[PDB]
């Protein structure tokens, strides 16, 4: 999903939720999954940002 | 439930079987995201339309 071309900053609020917050990188945070950090701001052409809001 | 007994009434109340054995279980787990479980329990213990129900027994008998 995101070597084809995506966005890495898709926000996902509109208020069953646990509040993992609305940033993908902070989902792949709170839930164990350092692959996918590791991932993350490291090969896409357009890296996602650790300090984003 | 009309005489104590609180160890297998709750097993009674919460019991899940995984396998062949599915139809015979009362309380059926659904769709989970994240750290979030949906219970789906069985109600033949209220006295909605059911004269005789477990909480009158509980409360009364």
């Amino acid at each position: 999903l995101v070597e084809n071309g995506a966005d890495v900053h898709l926000r996902a609020c509109g208020r069953t939720c646990f509040y993992f917050g609305e940033l993908p990188l902070s989902l792949a945070a709170c839930t164990k999954q350092w692959d996918v950090v590791t991932y993350l701001l490291e090969n896409p052409h357009q890296p996602a940002s650790l300090e984003a809001t | 439930a009309k005489e104590g007994k609180i160890e297998i009434f709750r097993h009674i109340l919460q019991r899940e079987f995984s396998g062949p054995y599915q139809p015979l279980s009362r309380k059926f787990t659904e769709w989970c995201y994240g750290p979030v479980r949906v219970s789906l329990y069985d109600l033949s213990s209220v006295d909605s339309w059911e004269k005789n129900s477990v909480l009158e027994i509980i409360a009364f008998h």
